[PDB]
């Protein structure tokens, strides 16, 4: 399986995509997914312990969540294999990303109701289920809440960080994870999910089907950063207390560890790299 | 140290905090937050985004909310 830049998809990609997401909703399976972030999200500290978000395992551990939806994606179309989203390219309203025919465009000012694509509630066919509100439709308000998405330019400063982690392992650690993350520095991964805005911006962010594409390239991202540093690798290795372990399990597959998904071609290749 | 209790209406909504380690409240339904290593704190309706206190968290959830009720 080779995942691609969704600015490459071809007309029939995206519709089978498309399509693939829509029977993983109607089949209930979907808004699964999106509890089991929120909840991880909602559970994930810095004081104790910590495993989806703001520690060392925030990579692996989203890219087994993203492996966990594509083999979803895939039981419903076989073909069909989880696009990425650069949004240091891709940075406008006006991209192919947010057009009527693939993930539809930005809320209406009044309620952010998103009002085209296949994902706006009038389709009938996107019910907002797992939520912290009253609201049952699709919000998104790009570029609302936050100016700019990141540059390439500041992707690569943050790409040259050597350092996988480093203690206290957590929201105010220094290394390449808490900076890709967003947390600290110019804020990569946070920023994005802030400019969608929406149920982007919150617990339930994957509500949004655009959740999977951002993910998939901040996975894109940890594979570059590999390749720039072959010295550095995950961290810790042993012994630490409410922080996953290179050799420890990861909740709730409870099955994998980090070190089983370090090397993203045991699953998966770009399309470029 | 915790911070302060507060409760004030903005927006037209009632918002509560108070210490528990921390509670925040709109219009009685209470609002999970979390408090941040570097002191800032996030709420579940802007949980990617830090702001400098519990108030701050409880009028960015308000700003999100929209009129809209929480859910408990
Ligand atoms: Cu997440
Ligand atoms: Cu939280
Ligand atoms: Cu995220």
């Amino acid at each position: 399986t080779v995942r691609k830049n969704q600015a490459t998809l071809t007309a029939d990609e995206k519709r089978r995509f498309v399509a693939a997401v829509l029977e993983l909703k109607r089949s209930g399976r979907y808004d699964e997914f999106v509890r089991t972030h929120n909840e991880f999200i909602m559970s994930d500290t810095d004081s104790g312990e910590r495993t989806g978000h703001r520690s060392p395992s925030f990579l692996p551990w989203h890219r087994r969540f993203l492996l966990d939806f594509e083999q979803a994606l895939q039981s419903v179309d076989s073909s069909v294999t989880l696009p990425y989203w650069d949004w240091s390219a891709d940075r406008t309203v006006r991209a192919s990303l947010w057009a009527p025919d693939f993930l539809g465009g930005t809320g209406r000012s009044t309620d952010g109701r998103v009002m085209d694509g296949p994902f706006a509630a009038s389709t009938g066919n996107w019910p907002i289920n797992v939520r912290v509100d009253s609201r049952t439709y699709l919000r998104r308000s790009l570029g609302g809440s936050v100016a700019e998405l990141p540059t390439r330019a500041e992707v690569e400063s943050v790409l040259a960080i050597s350092a996988y982690d480093l203690p206290p392992y957590n929201s105010a650690s220094e290394g390449f994870r808490n900076h890709l993350e967003g947390w600290r520095g110019v804020n990569l991964h946070n920023r994005v999910h802030v400019w969608v805005g929406g149920q982007m911006a919150t617990g339930v962010s994957p509500n949004d089907p655009v959740f999977w594409l951002h993910h998939a390239y901040v996975d894109k991202l940890w594979a570059e950063w590999q390749r720039r540093h072959p010295d550095s690798a995950y961290v810790p290795t042993g012994g630490t207390p409410d922080v996953v372990d290179l050799n420890e399990t990861m909740k709730p597959w409870n099955t994998v560890r980090p070190a089983d998904l370090l090397d993203h071609t045991a699953y998966y290749t770009f399309d470029a790299l | 140290a915790a911070p302060e209790s507060f409760d004030e209406v903005y927006k037209g909504r009632r918002i509560q905090g108070r210490p528990a380690g921390y509670e925040v409240f709109v219009d009685g339904v209470q609002l999970h937050v979390m408090r941040n290593a570097d002191g800032s704190w996030i709420s579940v309706v802007s949980h990617y985004d830090p702001v400098p206190t519990p108030r701050a968290a409880a009028r960015a959830a308000v700003d999100e909310l929209q009129g809209a009720p929480l859910l408990p």
